[PDB]
């Protein structure tokens, strides 16, 4: 068995650029092929016989390589281009495929709007209270949140997903949850979660109090 | 014109077994070697094994030698695999695949449209559905974020629309999440000019088809 | 005593062996190559059964006796490749045929002429396969290595029997 | 005189080498197999390298010589398994390299374990397979084959040089 | 739908050279190997080589090394093959085959047309048509056999009908037979009522396009 | 190089019942592969891999067979089957076909009709002489002629041709036609095809006198 390692982990360009990505063989291999998967989809065939374009493949790309050492490489990107590409050959047993590069569309620095929701009434008379601190329109994908109550640091508590990107402006939205029980949330007065983000020049904090509305 | 078909999901008791098929059609069933394989978000893409329905050989990678067994019917057209014991390391898509020889080397060029197992003791559960109020603390800059959280519910998919989809700009519904308990739970937000929100009405209306729940949540500026 | 001149020519004979066919099994065959081979161990074993030949030098008892006792040590150092070359060739007999205990990558000048190949695998992973004549020939190729590495192992262990004061 | 004893020593030895070449050699490795495996050259040449040890019969002048005079019968027969010997390897070594001068049909329990394998023509119909892993296969085991041979020629011609005496 | 077209019949010189062609449509030229066969009535079927196109590899078979060389144009989708120092030993016919990988084994899966190779230095020549005539002497059971003989043509083919086509019944056309001068002959017979042979009136037409010959030959009892 | 040998080299039936033939390799093979021809055309691809019809092959053929020795077989003769099979192999290098197997159609026997020409009186003014002796609708194929001038046995001047069987009577035609020069015509008085076939209780000759008219 040997194994695939591709760089980078994620890739990122404007439209018109060029952009290459590569792939290493622990060993050398016969051939690599490449493919192309949406979220969604079943992946599909791409590059045959580290040459060879598949049907309909749009000319903009190309494959080279040899040995040890294979790149692929899109001569101008387009909006369609976005995708995860997965490298796999079949030189020994068992056929393997290596762990993927995402490509990814760059634009402008946008900074999140933030919003805080207490919980509902229906909640509490349920006996659940759950506080969801949501950031929206933001770039890029990489933020922090963290909780504090009463100035406390949670932890361990909080779930939080953030949606594909959009294919218009290329923005993120995000969203955490935190969930405690009625009894804890009860306790204190002051609940906070605190945004950091490239696009701020310090953490916004948002937050309100229990009890007070 | 190839094609492979496969069932969309399955649901199965743990330590149960499940048996799944993929059917050909359009070119000569008894010709070609037949290929399964597993994708998870952990661990990319993996290969089981491989059946050649000519005649019955089959292989097998060692690591799940013990899991899977492959069978095929040589008049119907159609592949089986068998698993048995699953545990929660199994769900994972299973896709089958055809294989050529072609330009010198091999490649795979169909493929299925892929079937999603997923291992669970849970019951189907409808979801309770509480509101994220618009609020003063959710007022910015003529802007108000309002939304449905969508909680409890098994197993997936939930639908969300809004007012039956007359409200669709800046709508985001963001991917289910598994909780601790079993359960998903799922949130979905909009922003409405901040000034209307006492005059117009925000109806997110929630359908569970697998319970065949149907909700309609009104949205308003009661805050807490 | 008077086999020792014997017993020493056929110690000479026995280390020539050694080159031999260390040299036959270093032929390219894949990526991989079995331990000894990696560890170098046929040309150090066949160079010190050669030299530990010294009984060749016969009982010279002129003076104090110049078989010099340094030749015991001599004698002495020889014994120590017997027993290695023995537990080296069975555990690389071992490793061609359950699994992989260990892998070592070859020499980079053996990889140039052999760099797409294993013997330590050998099964398709496409079944329409199991006939091709592709096949039949991996077989073979391990059927061979298994014969080198089987007359090494009796080979070295006929020092052993002998090698000893 | 008293290298003779030497000298049969070492012809052992010899002898007991082509014993294991010859049965290295039958691995089965194709339709067509080397004229000497064809001709059961190995056992008989061994065979009688080592009879011709006799002259590891002590020289026991009893009025005449034990050494019995049909012993030099027995030590020149020897001779001329030596030189045959070695013309069937340096014949077998060309049969691979260039053209078949013979073709031989090897033998039936050979052949139940190649039966669709010849390394003698090793160049595919298919030029779309000229990088294929079974080509790189095959011209490995050429490559053993001419090792062994050339280790076996080598060797043979080393009785030569000193069955004479 | 997958095609490979070759061009009819060629003539050449003794001694001289000749370049024949294999044009494919319906698929990717690049990627499949092209093999050349030859056939003649006394060997049958012989594999003079093959040509990968994807690269220009090339492989021969050792007899007829010496004569051929094969090239491929990688735009064009055209394949050729050159023969060298032409000799009477290559009269045949030449196919362009396709092969595949196909159920565990190559299987040739496409043919071409075939190309007929004449070695000759003979020009062309006009026939001479000789009737044979009915007569007594041909005559058996109410019928009578007369003919046309085709006699001293170059080359091939003669086409014969009857009476423009109006006569067909009972008509045998031989194979023309190559002669020791070079020429070619032929003959055509028919039996009709031998009541009738002295009111009947029967004419072969023969036609000869590549001299443009076009005669016509009544054919009575009237002669010996 | 391995060589196939095919039997018989002509076989032959009736409609509506089993045939068999053979195929033998002087070494064991992977596979063998089957091919029809008929005059006139390519061979078609029939039989792959041993025993796979091609597609648009008839139920009514089978293959089989392992290591050296294969057979096809044809469970119900019928018209349209009458062709030339060659066997083929791949398993070393070269490729080679075998020699081929000929199919017939059996009918019962039948006699031929027998017709003379003497030379026409145009080719005798062009200096040329030719005799042609007819054997008409006849079977089986196997006849012979012997040509003799005034009982004189003629040899090595001579050519014959014959049709291919006739699909709908299954018989056969022939001519066999003698030449001399003119000089050579006029020296002789009597000249005579003579014919014999498994029809023929004694050989039938068909002769004429020079100048008899
Ligand atoms: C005592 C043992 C451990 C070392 C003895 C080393 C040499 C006596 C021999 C052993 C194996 C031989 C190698 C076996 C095979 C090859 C491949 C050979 O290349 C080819 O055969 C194809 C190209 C060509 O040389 O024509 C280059 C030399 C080489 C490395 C040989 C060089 C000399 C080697 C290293
Ligand atoms: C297994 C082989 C390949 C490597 C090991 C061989 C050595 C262990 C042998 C080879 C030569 C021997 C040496 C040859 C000469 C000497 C010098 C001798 O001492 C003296 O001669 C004293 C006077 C002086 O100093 O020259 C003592 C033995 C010694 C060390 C011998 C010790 C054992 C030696 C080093
Ligand atoms: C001094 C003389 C007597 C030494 C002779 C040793 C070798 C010439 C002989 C002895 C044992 C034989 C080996 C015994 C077992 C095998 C395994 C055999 O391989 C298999 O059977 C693989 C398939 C299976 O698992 O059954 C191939 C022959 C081989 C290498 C034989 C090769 C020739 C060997 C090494
Ligand atoms: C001096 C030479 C002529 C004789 C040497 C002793 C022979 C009697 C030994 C040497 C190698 C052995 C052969 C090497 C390999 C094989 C293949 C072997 O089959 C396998 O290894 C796989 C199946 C199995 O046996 O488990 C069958 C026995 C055979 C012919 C062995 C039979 C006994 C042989 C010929
Ligand atoms: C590899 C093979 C061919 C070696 C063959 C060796 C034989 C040629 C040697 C072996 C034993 C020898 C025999 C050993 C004993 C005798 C008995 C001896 O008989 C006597 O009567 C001797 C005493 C006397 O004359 O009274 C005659 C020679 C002879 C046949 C020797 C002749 C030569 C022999 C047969
Ligand atoms: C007592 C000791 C010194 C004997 C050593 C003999 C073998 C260990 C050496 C001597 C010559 C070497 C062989 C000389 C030539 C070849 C051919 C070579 O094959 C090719 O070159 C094929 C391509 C080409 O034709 O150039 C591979 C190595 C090999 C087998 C060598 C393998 C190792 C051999 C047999």
């Amino acid at each position: 068995q040997i194994v695939l390692s591709q760089s980078p982990a994620i890739l990122s360009a404007s439209p018109g650029e060029k952009v290459t990505m590569t792939c290493r063989a622990s060993s050398s291999v016969s051939y690599i092929h490449w493919f192309q998967q949406k979220p969604g989809s079943s992946p599909k065939p791409w590059i045959y016989a580290t040459s060879n374009l598949a049907s309909g493949v749009p000319v903009r790309f190309s494959g080279s390589g040899s040995g040890t050492s294979y790149s692929l490489t899109i001569s101008r990107v387009e909006a369609e281009d976005a995708a995860t590409y997965y490298c796999q050959q079949w030189t020994s047993n068992p056929p393997t495929f290596g762990g993927g590069t995402k490509l990814e569309i760059k634009r402008t620095v946008a900074a999140p709007s933030v919003f805080i929701f207490p919980p509902s009434d229906e909640q509490l008379k349920s006996g659940t209270a759950s506080v969801v601190c949501l950031l929206n329109n933001f770039y890029p994908r990489e933020a922090k949140v963290q909780w504090k109550v009463d100035n406390a640091l949670q932890s361990g508590n909080s779930q939080e997903s953030v949606t594909e990107q959009d294919s218009k402006d290329s923005t993120y939205s995000l969203s955490s949850t935190l969930t405690l029980s009625k009894a804890d949330y009860e306790k204190h007065k002051v609940y906070a979660c605190e945004v950091t983000h490239q696009g701020l020049s310090s953490p916004v904090t948002k937050s309100f109090n229990r009890g007070e509305c | 014109q190839v094609q492979l078909q496969q069932p969309g999901a399955e649901l199965v008791k743990p330590g149960a077994s499940v048996k799944m098929s993929c059917k050909a059609s359009g070119y000569t069933f008894t010709s070609y070697n037949m290929h399964w394989v597993k994708q998870t978000p952990g661990r990319g893409l993996e290969w089981i094994g491989a059946i050649y329905p000519g005649n019955g050989d089959t292989s097998y990678n060692q690591k799940f030698k013990g899991k899977a067994t492959l069978t095929a019917d040589k008049s119907s057209s159609t592949a089986y695999m068998q698993l048995s014991s699953l545990t929660s390391e199994d769900s994972a898509v299973y896709y089958c695949a055809r294989s050529t020889y072609y330009g010198g080397d091999w490649y795979f060029n169909v493929w299925g449209a892929g079937t999603t197992v997923t291992v669970s003791a849970a019951s189907t559960k409808g979801p309770s559905v509480f509101p994220l109020a618009p609020s003063s603390k959710s007022t910015s800059g003529g802007t108000a974020a309002l939304g449905c959280l969508v909680k409890d519910y098994f197993p997936e998919p939930v639908t969300v629309s809004w007012n039956s989809g007359a409200l669709t700009s800046g709508v985001h519904t963001f991917p289910a999440v598994l909780q601790s308990s079993g359960l998903y739970s799922l949130s979905s937000v909009v922003t409405v000019p901040s000034s209307s929100l006492g005059t117009q009405t925000y109806i997110c209306n929630v359908n569970h088809k697998p319970s065949n729940t149907k909700v309609d949540k009104k949205v308003e500026p009661k805050s807490c | 005593m008077r086999e020792s001149k014997t017993l020493g020519a056929v110690q000479i004979m026995n280390g020539l062996f050694h080159i031999a066919l260390g040299g036959l099994l270093m032929i390219p065959a894949g990526i991989y190559a079995p331990i000894c081979v990696t560890v170098w161990y046929p040309l150090w074993g066949g160079i010190m059964y050669i030299i530990s030949g010294s009984l060749l030098a016969a009982t010279e008892k002129n003076s104090r006796k110049c078989l010099v006792k340094g030749k015991m040590i001599m004698n002495s150092l020889s014994l120590f490749a017997a027993i290695s070359g023995m537990i080296l060739s069975i555990m690389d007999i071992l490793n061609i045929k359950i699994s992989h205990f260990l892998k070592m990558e070859s020499l980079n000048f053996i990889r140039a002429h052999t760099p797409y190949i294993n013997i330590y695998n050998c099964e398709p992973a496409n079944p329409s396969e199991k006939n091709s004549p592709s096949t039949q020939y991996c077989y073979s190729i391990q059927s061979l290595f298994l014969g080198i590495l089987s007359v090494m192992l009796i080979f070295a262990f006929f020092q052993e029997l002998v090698i000893a004061g």
